[PDB]
RNA sequence: AGGGGAUCGAAGAUGAUCGUCGUAGUCUUAACCAUAAACUAUGCCGACUAGGGAUCGGGUGGUGUUUUUUUAAUGACCCACUCGGCACCUUACGAGAAAUCAAAGUCUUUGGGUUCUGGGGGGAGUAUGGUCGCAAGGCUGAAACUUAAAGGAAUUG
RNA sequence: GUCGGAUUUCCAACGGGGCCUUUCCUUCUGGCUAACCAGGACUUUUACUUUGAAAAAAUUAGAGUGUUCAAAGCAGGCGUAUUGCUCGAAUAUAUUAGCAUGGAAUAAUAGAAUAGGACG
RNA sequence: GGAUAGUGGCCUACCAUGGUUUCAACGGGUAACGGGGAAUAAGGGUUCGAUUCCGGAGAGGGAGCCUGAGAAACGGCUACCA
């Protein structure tokens, strides 16, 4: 039963970056995967990474550079409207000017940085500080 | 996984367990039960008031050993007969037998004052005279 | 079932002040009075040329339709010219965060014009108050039975 | 023995206290 | 995994990366379509045959040389047969417990893996009958089982 | 540790892992062509057989099943192919 | 309820400052009953993060040794590797109240999925009601009441 | 270039909308040579979320206002107060259900295997 | 079909065998009139709401009815019970 796979795959980046390996190799990844670590790039937080190919599952070697600190998902994942972005970058980031509590929307993955101005919410997901 | 079911559906499993899992406080268990109707002798009230029966006193327990004068009250609106304590020292020479006392409890829901075995109401007022006031000799108190 | 024949009552079926002329026979030999119930629900052929009457069907007859307009997934057929359909929708909790499924067992008037089988996805129409229960009445059949006519026919 | 003596509304019944 | 016991195991087929290609191999499709249609006509089942092309002549997964898997083949040329393979050896087990638990009774064992035997018939059958590979108010039923199977 | 490809290991390395664990998993089973002694037909036989394989030449065995790689016969020179 | 009935042997005999017999039983066919310190006192699935050698089961290499008709395969080894299993051992990276733990870790940097249970201690696994059992009893299971502690780990003369 | 400010641009960052790349973004009908509404089938249905309408007053949040202050109240300010003028009683929340409207990734569901399947 | 101001098992006649349910029916309890609200103020909640507004229900207990547009009216009537 993997129930979530990125939930996984943040739990082994999670893992080795506490222990300071520089590079993982996450698997059965999907595109979800591609969209939350294209979110967590984009803002610098881990380096270039790399999906091969075989026919089945899509494993990734991710590059990381270890300005991670913690990447979280939030199962299950909750509807969120564009009021409820104050209360979920408030549980769940240490401050209020860095960090991303990304979330899913009908106009696609991001961050709520990027969330507040598009002006759409839908669901979350997890969250990277 | 944290035992309890996290799915964003489930929420009736949710609720069902809490409401299984409330009946295990004292409080919400008093009230449910509808505790403070049926037992306990002050009806739900704060206050209530009644007949005096007899003047006692007490062998409480150790180490505190002594004879501590509490007395008799039965109830007026239940018929229910239970011990009062009296306080600040005198004052079981206002009080006689079959006077009018206005009880409350101690304030521990019930027990004790202290060592005290099974006593849990104060008098608070004898002939509506307020025992504070006699025992600071403000008032006076009539005989019935 | 029913069973055309149509008659087969203690008394005389009919479309209620529709009126064949015995004296006057001429290039109709059949008259109905059907009506489009309307909001673009097309009145179906079966309505319009069957024999069966059905004071309470909402093409033929008395009845008319207004109000909510709401769909189904039937469930027991059994009873005469009506079905109940189960309305499953989610509850939310603000509590917990999350939700639980919760049906109504809505019972409903349908029309012999309609053919359902149990298991069928329908949609209804709020009429007038037709019996104790019965408020709705089928206006449309979507029925999806997963081509089980062939089912035996397999690999 | 039998010991159940709960759940009753007759007591509106108790006004004949 | 290991749906009734604890066990944990591995163990399988790493099919390659390849969907064309072994690019080694003989002439084509008509030559093992037509072995396929000479092991159905002696009335073998879709595993064994894929087994038995695999070592007996020069293939690989069927897939890849052919157009279709195996199943395929013996539905478009109609010898699929009405209970799929899986299903098929399961009531066989069943009915074979089911004779040696008839023998002897006394035994514990048998009767606890035949409940488990019948709990995978069960699954499957609620499978294909959703899918209705199986006509549905189709059960598999304890006594006549014997008689299913034949 | 702490850093190294594993984009591309080095085969040394990925040869003794087992077959689903690699980086792209593979088989390593290989197909072999079998010369049978008396005849001709040279046949091509998967290294775990199952079956006893019948040269269709001469009806004969060629190499039977263990548990593992299929066991060979006579000398009968086997070209992995 | 039979059938068997050797040993041991609940209950039943004998002795100044425990021993001898011994039915019920243990044994078995057919029925019940559903308890245990039924205990790795640690739910079940799933992923990831440290080494070590040990062996169990299978498998892949070693012109590696023996052994056989030292000729061949085998068979037993020895070495390497891998998959699954039972465990040890070591750190303490993390966890923890601690003892300790590769999981009791990845849980205030507080969300992989799910089942059950507890919410100070006695009153009490009692009372009552069902419910199952031939019975013994099992399942479920309160309250009034009383109490300031009851309990866990570890150090110390 | 007004001298606390934009007007022209530079330059990116932010948002949108089309257009082209194999990329349907409905066929059919008069106002016409689709800009427009009436007019036929439906283009599975959902879940979610944005926006809007609905969401009695009072209470709550909150704007203005020296009730002598404050709680309050919705009043009041302003001239020759000599025949008057005049401002204002905002706004916001208001779960869920219904309704209308975007968006189309997340979570589901149907679309062609006995082809009784579409363009014929 | 009756009845109603009017749809309707609302009621009668005939016919059929259905309708709700562990997504918790039904039954029991409520020291339960329902809301708008109130108390407690990190967030999330918990507890209360007889009580100024809206809505229902009752006028000792049940029942019936007159008159009227509107009453099953009680600062109207009739009977029975207390």
């Amino acid at each position: 039963t993997r129930s979530s796979v990125l939930a996984d795959a943040l739990n082994a980046i999670n893992n080795a970056e506490k222990t300071g390996k520089r590079q993982v190799l996450i698997r059965p990844s999907s595109k979800v995967i591609i969209k939350f670590l294209q979110v967590m790039q984009k803002h610098g937080y881990i380096g270039e990474f790399e999906y091969i190919d075989d026919h089945r599952s899509g494993k990734i070697v991710v590059q990381l550079n270890g300005r991670l600190n913690k990447c979280g998902v939030i199962s299950p994942r909750f509807n969120v409207k564009i009021g409820d972005i104050e209360k979920w970058t408030a549980n769940l980031l240490p401050a209020r000017q860095f960090g991303y509590v990304i979330l899913t929307t009908s106009a696609g993955i991001m961050d709520h940085e990027e969330a507040r101005r598009k002006h759409v919410s839908g669901k979350i997901l997890g969250f990277v500080y | 996984g944290k035992g309890k079911p996290r799915g964003l559906n489930s929420a009736r499993k949710l609720r069902v367990h809490r409401r299984n899992n409330r009946w295990a406080e004292n409080n919400y268990k008093k009230r449910l039960l509808g505790t403070a109707f049926k037992s306990s002798p002050f009806g739900g009230s704060s206050h209530a008031k009644g007949i005096v029966l007899e003047k006692l006193g007490i062998e409480s327990k150790q180490p505190n050993s002594a004879i501590r004068k509490c007395v008799r009250v039965q109830l007026i609106k239940n018929g229910k007969k239970v011990t009062a304590f009296v306080p600040n020292d005198g004052c079981l020479n206002f009080v006689d037998e079959n006077d009018e006392v206005l009880l409350a409890g101690f304030g521990r829901k019930g027990k004790a004052k202290g060592d005290i075995p099974g006593v849990r109401f104060k008098v608070v007022k004898v002939s509506g005279v307020s025992l504070l006031a006699l025992w600071k000799e403000k008032k006076e108190k009539p005989r019935s | 079932s029913t069973e055309l024949t149509v008659q087969s009552e203690r008394a005389f079926q009919k479309q209620p002040h529709i009126f064949n002329n015995p004296k006057v026979k001429t290039s109709k030999r059949t008259k109905r009075w059907y009506k489009n119930a309307g909001l673009g629900f097309k009145t179906p052929k079966t309505a319009i040329e069957g024999s069966y009457i059905d004071k309470k069907c909402p093409f033929t007859g008395l009845v008319s339709i207004r109000g909510k307009i709401l769909t189904g997934t039937v469930v027991s057929t059994k009873m005469h010219r009506t079905i109940v359909i189960r309305r499953a929708y989610l509850h939310y909790i603000p509590k917990y965060n999350r939700y639980e499924k919760r049906h109504k067992n809505v019972p409903v008037h349908v029309s012999p014009a309609f053919r359902v089988q149990v298991g069928d996805i329908v949609t209804v129409g709020q009429c007038r108050p037709i019996s104790k229960t019965v408020r709705f009445n089928v206006v449309k059949v979507s029925a999806a039975a997963g081509k089980a006519n062939k089912q035996f026919a397999k690999f | 023995p039998d010991k159940q003596v709960s759940k009753l509304q007759r007591k509106n019944k108790a006004k004949q206290l | 995994g290991r749906m009734h016991s604890a066990g944990k195991g591995i163990s399988s087929s790493a099919i390659p990366y390849s969907r064309n290609a072994p690019a080694w191999f003989k002439l084509s499709s008509e030559s093992v379509i037509e072995q396929i249609v000479k092991y159905a006509r002696k009335g073998l089942t879709p595993s064994q045959i894929g087994v038995l092309l695999r070592d007996a002549h020069g293939v690989t997964q069927a897939r890849v040389i052919t157009g279709n898997k195996i199943m395929r083949i013996l539905k478009s040329n109609g010898l699929a047969p009405e209970i799929p393979e899986d299903l098929y050896y399961l009531i066989k087990k069943a009915v074979s417990v089911r004779k040696h638990l008839e023998r002897n009774r006394k035994d514990k064992d048998a009767k606890f893996r035949l409940i488990l035997i019948e709990s995978r018939i069960h699954r499957l059958a609620r499978y294909y009958r959703t899918v209705a590979v199986l006509p549905p108010n189709w059960k598999y039923e304890s006594a006549t089982a014997s008689a299913l199977v034949n | 540790v702490l850093v190294q490809d594993l984009l591309h290991p080095t085969a040394a390395s990925e040869a003794r892992k087992h077959k689903l664990k690699t980086l792209v998993q593979g088989p390593r089973s290989y197909f072999l062509d079998v010369k049978c002694p008396g005849c001709l037909n040279i046949t091509t036989v998967f290294s775990h057989a199952q079956t006893a394989v019948t040269c269709e030449s001469c009806s004969t065995i060629l190499c039977t099943p263990t548990g593992g790689k299929a066991k060979l016969s006579e000398g009968t020179s086997f070209r992995r192919k």
